[PDB]
């Protein structure tokens, strides 16, 4: 649950 | 004295320092800045629309809507800065959170795995449901209007072109416009944003605009070149800019199977894609049905998908009247103002 599942270093 | 940026004034008060130019936005340029109260680097956009009726309206909306909206996926206005009296207020600074990139920049040089596209799509729809439940249309969903930081958080922004919906004009860029609108016509149905979202998905799958086109007839035919020629109930449908006589006088075009166009795209994403990118607006999938699609099932949870606390409800008044309302509105961010 909760705001999770994601990662992507960007500008 | 007042800090300058690229030879431009940017007087934001002693609450924000360390200004760094990032680019343009609309009625003015945009800068980055250090907040000396929250110890973070917020984004601040300078707007100077007081002598423009169009700008004035687009501003008031953006300020009124966002100020009343509160959703994880809908960018929020952290603060507003303007002169103590409307007599000197020649420009307004709307301070918001600073996201790393945005869907436009990312999708341009960056490549997204299927898992990221699924999550992104969901956050987009989860937020759209809120707005759409608020009886409102964004009317301008596009890659550059979806902000995001490395955590993968996505937020919808820019409601200067939004509009209040309900059952019963100069356009820049057309790549994310539904057929019914095409070439100045301004949408009036939530189903329009679906097509846009559908278009945004298509891009996250190939990193390239699904419907480019020199002009609106070229874009129009680009669509049919993919979705194949629509039925007659589909044309005769909400397609009537008159120049629709064009499509009527047009041979038969076949559909390109999504799977062919997107050889590396998951089957679930495409099925939903198809449901969104349908010519007949009436048949486009709605935001609630979409959130419940098999594709977005690992994230789906209607209890974690809140709606507007209250729908949203007179706005062609003379600019100096809008400035007045723009002053009253921004009156809450002034010191000791309750």
């Amino acid at each position: 649950r909760r705001l999770q599942k994601g990662n992507l270093p960007v500008r | 004295g007042p800090e300058m940026v690229r030879g431009q004034v940017f007087d934001v008060g002693p609450r924000y320092t360390n200004l760094s130019y990032i680019g343009e936005g609309a009625y003015g340029m945009v800068c980055s800045a250090y907040d000396n109260l929250n110890k973070v680097r917020v984004a601040i956009k300078k707007i100077s629309p007081f002598e423009h009726q169009t700008y004035c309206q687009r501003t008031l909306r953006e300020i009124k809507i966002l100020l009343r909206f509160r959703h994880e996926n809908i960018i929020g206005i952290n603060d507003i800065i303007r002169a103590p009296t409307i007599e000197q207020m020649k420009d307004v600074y709307i301070v918001q959170d600073l996201m790393e990139t945005d869907l436009y920049k990312l999708l341009k040089t960056q490549h997204l795995s299927n898992d990221h596209i699924c999550y992104f799509l969901y956050q987009i729809l989860r937020g759209l449901k809120y707005i759409h439940s608020a009886n409102v249309l964004h009317r301008d969903l596009k890659p550059s209007n979806l902000l995001l930081n490395t955590t993968c958080d996505l937020k919808i922004c820019d409601f200067g072109l939004a509009r209040v919906a309900d059952p019963d004009e100069y356009v820049a860029t057309r790549w994310y416009r539904a057929p019914e609108i095409m070439l100045n016509s301004k949408g009036y149905t939530k189903s329009i944003d679906i097509w846009s979202v559908g278009c945004i998905l298509a891009e996250m799958l190939s990193n390239r605009p699904i419907f480019p086109g020199k002009h609106y007839l070229d874009q129009l035919n680009h669509i049919l070149g993919i979705l194949g020629s629509p039925s007659q109930e589909d044309l005769n449908c909400i397609i009537n800019l008159k120049a629709r006589n064009y499509l009527l006088s047009l041979p038969h075009k076949n559909k390109v199977p999504w799977n062919r166009l997107f050889p590396n795209a998951d089957s679930k994403a495409l099925d939903l894609l198809d449901k969104m990118l349908t010519f007949n607006p009436h048949k486009r999938i709605e935001v609630e049905q979409a959130l419940a699609h098999p594709y977005l099932e690992q994230y789906y949870d209607p209890s974690d998908e809140p709606i507007a606390e209250a729908p949203f409800k007179l706005d062609d008044l003379p600019k100096e009247k809008l400035k007045e309302l723009i002053f009253e509105e921004t009156a809450r961010f002034q010191p000791g103002y309750r």
